[PDB]
């Protein structure tokens, strides 16, 4: 694709997250770098806010997404690298068992040379005693898969993926994913089959800090056809 | 134009602006610049591939070793973009080789991913982490796999299973071969006074373990059962995080039993060859890094013929086309019992012809041979010969069989007891590592009755004789560590 040469080499990346729920509002903003040649991932989510009442772990696959690492025998079922330097619109609607629901809507386009990205989270219908607002989850997050579908409809990719997060008792919390990738401009937009690729991530903290952050280091790379 | 060292530092050093850094650095600059991401101008000189700026910090007072918020060291970039001559420089100052970031991986994993080659060699001379693992339990095996290389997946390999067999044939160490299985230990536990339940062969196996200390440098392998694998200590710790917490490998026995064949005259094979690509994929994760492949052989009239030694031609090069693909090091034991009556110059004669059809199939089924042990059976007289032998003339006669089919790709050589006493298992033993020929492998006991021989007798069935039972097994472990380095002398015994 003509897209996929303008990732070669590190192209900052930035940051810029503002949600509001149950009539809470915050705002992240962080920057970092990215490679999208063997699939690194380096951020430095700042919380510009301070308390955050969400907690961090359930805010981890949000933006970026698009510096996997390919092989040489996948690089006609990419989407990503597709719709650029145009961009498309990145909705996803999360679901949770009983509890509440997120409502994100993602911008990723590029504006010259750095990477913008807007989301605007939504959703109401919370509580004030479970994993949501509560602190009760621990600082952690381990490896999930992701499953990219297709569509023909509304010219897009449904991709569906059901992830799992942990906390300081003993259940298991089970959450829904329901992305819908829209391009915006015209051009030559490719239609990839089935496939899933892998993500390790990595959370941390940092001594030389006293607001609210988290040291986010994914490692995303493309396995086969499902 | 004066201010801001720090920031205008990291600006040539990320684009490549050779004649910028030589002026920061002559006139007062910082070489370790600390800004919002910690990242030292190290990071920016060697990940996108600059060799003349890494040789000028580097003579300065530059931290080799500078982690940043992400604990990433500058040589996991330094070997990230696919650059040779920038690591082989940062680890001449004395660089951490293992490095560990968030996760906990080794540069040695990163090499593996992206795609390197030369590089791989270059971490592994200096002394790199083979068995590296993490927070999610990957090593530097279980990855290159799904990514597709041919120059990591095999060549990698060869390494990881050749490096364990040092611990285990090493001059010094041994194999303890305790693999009794249901229809094996019965009927040594009948003639005692005992029965057959489940603590008589748990309680067993601990007393040879769970011993003294001065057995450590003695046993280097243990051979066990995947029954005795899924039991426990009285203490509170599993068998195997006692074997390698000591100095030890942990076995376990993956053959079943024999099949006779048809149209022969005795002539059995082994069984354990259905079902192995599913059993290597468990066994390497408890702690299991070889087996036991025992097979039964015999000398008779026209045993074995033109078919029993074609059918183990194979089935011996089939069983290490799997083990070596998952974490296991197959060991080839052609035991040949010495049954009917035969001097030196017949029983000579068959292992020749026995041993020529081992190697040959191996070459074929790609089977490395730097990374496999063998255990072949001592050149012995059956037991109605009318015709005695001195000890001399039966090592002279063993080694020289050996150099004739046995490459000298092979780590280590092994033996077993022949069914013999206990004493006389370990005179022989000697004689052969004192005979004046070159052996380019080595030399170590293997025995599986004359090692547990004296632990058995005086055992009884109670539990007040434990401190007699172990106490026996601390003389013989020391007498056959001798005996394999040719400072063996058989004073009272």
């Amino acid at each position: 694709s003509k897209g996929e040469e303008l990732f070669t080499g590190v192209v900052p990346i930035l940051v810029e997250l503002d949600g509001d729920v149950n009539g809470h509002k915050f705002s992240v903003s962080g920057e970092g770098e990215g490679d999208a040649t063997y699939g690194k991932l380096t951020l430095k989510f700042i919380c510009t806010t301070g308390k955050l009442p969400v907690p961090w772990p359930t805010l981890v696959t949000t933006l970026v997404q698009c510096f996997s690492r390919y092989p040489d025998h996948m690089k006609q079922h990419d989407f990503f690298k597709s719709a650029m330097p145009e961009g498309y619109v990145q909705e996803r609607t999360i679901f949770f068992k009983d509890d509440g629901n997120y409502k994100t809507r993602a911008e990723v386009k590029f504006e010259g040379d750095t990477l913008v990205n807007r989301i605007e989270l939504k959703g109401i219908d919370f509580k004030e005693d479970g994993n949501i607002l509560g602190h009760k989850l621990e600082y952690n997050y381990n490896s999930h898969n992701v499953y990219i579908m297709a569509d023909k409809q509304k010219n897009g990719i449904k991709v569906n993926f059901k992830i799992r997060h942990n906390i300081e008792d003993g259940s298991v919390q089970l959450a829904d994913h329901y992305q819908q990738n829209t391009p915006i401009g015209d051009g030559p937009v490719l239609l990839p089959d089935n496939h899933y690729l892998s993500t390790q991530s990595a959370l941390s903290k940092d001594p030389n800090e006293k607001r609210d952050h988290m040291v986010l280091l994914e490692f995303v790379t493309a396995a086969g056809i499902t | 134009s004066g201010s801001d060292l720090g920031k205008k530092l990291l600006e040539a050093a990320r684009a490549g602006q050779d004649d910028e850094v030589r002026i920061l650095m002559a006139n007062g600059a910082d070489v370790n610049a600390l800004d919002r991401f910690g990242l030292t101008p190290l990071h920016l000189a060697a990940q996108r591939g600059h060799l003349e700026i890494v040789e000028v910090l580097l003579k300065c007072g530059a931290d080799v070793n500078a982690a940043d918020l992400w604990g990433q060291t500058p040589l996991h970039l330094a070997a990230t973009a696919g650059h040779l001559e920038i690591v082989e420089v940062l680890l001449k100052y004395g660089a951490d080789v293992n490095a560990l970031d968030l996760i906990g991986k080794t540069p040695l994993h990163l090499t593996a991913i992206d795609g390197h080659l030369e590089i791989v060699e270059v971490l592994l001379k200096h002394g790199a982490d083979v068995n590296a693992q993490d927070k999610f339990g990957k090593t530097a095996f279980d990855i290159s796999i799904d990514n597709g290389n041919e120059d990591l997946a095999e060549i990698l390999q060869k390494l990881n299973l050749s490096d364990i067999a040092h611990r285990i044939v090493a001059p010094g160490k041994g194999i303890l071969a305790a693999d009794e299985s249901t229809g094996s230990i019965a009927k040594r536990l009948q003639s005692i006074g005992t029965e057959n339940t489940e603590e008589n062969r748990r309680f067993y196996r601990q007393l040879l373990l769970t011993a003294d200390d001065r057995v450590n440098p003695c046993i280097g392998g243990v051979i066990l059962f995947h029954e005795t694998l899924y039991q426990k200590a009285d203490d509170g710790r599993p068998f195997p995080q006692v074997i390698k917490s000591k100095g030890g490998v942990v076995g376990i026995k993956v053959d079943k039993g024999v099949v006779p064949l048809a149209g022969t005259n005795g002539e059995t094979t082994t069984q354990g060859l259905d079902g192995l690509s599913e059993r290597c994929a468990q066994y390497k994760k408890d702690g299991a890094d070889f087996a036991k492949w025992r097979c039964v052989l015999k000398i008779g009239e026209h045993t074995p013929s033109a078919l029993a030694i074609m059918e183990n031609a194979n089935v011996l090069a089939r069983y290490a086309s799997i083990c070596q693909q998952n974490g296991i090091v197959p060991i080839v034991e052609p035991e040949i019992l010495p049954d009917g009556d035969h001097d030196l110059k017949r029983c000579q004669y068959v292992t020749e012809k026995v041993l020529a059809a081992v190697y040959k199939a191996l070459s074929d089924h790609h089977i490395y041979l730097e990374g496999t042990l063998l255990k072949p059976n001592m050149v012995t007289p059956g037991h109605a010969c009318t015709q005695k032998y001195s000890h001399e003339e039966i090592a002279m006669a063993t080694v020289t069989a050996l150099r004739r089919t046995v490459p000298p790709a092979v780590t280590g050589v092994t033996f077993l007891s022949g069914g013999q006493s206990e004493e006389e298992a370990s005179i022989n033993l000697n004689a052969i590592n004192k005979c004046p020929l070159l052996k380019p492998w080595a030399l170590t006991f293997s025995y599986g009755r004359a090692l547990q021989a004296s632990a058995l007798k005086a055992w009884g069935g109670k539990k007040e004789n434990l401190k007699a039972a172990q106490e026996e097994y601390v003389k013989r472990a020391l007498a056959n560590s001798l005996a394999c380095q040719g400072k063996y002398t058989p004073s009272g015994q």
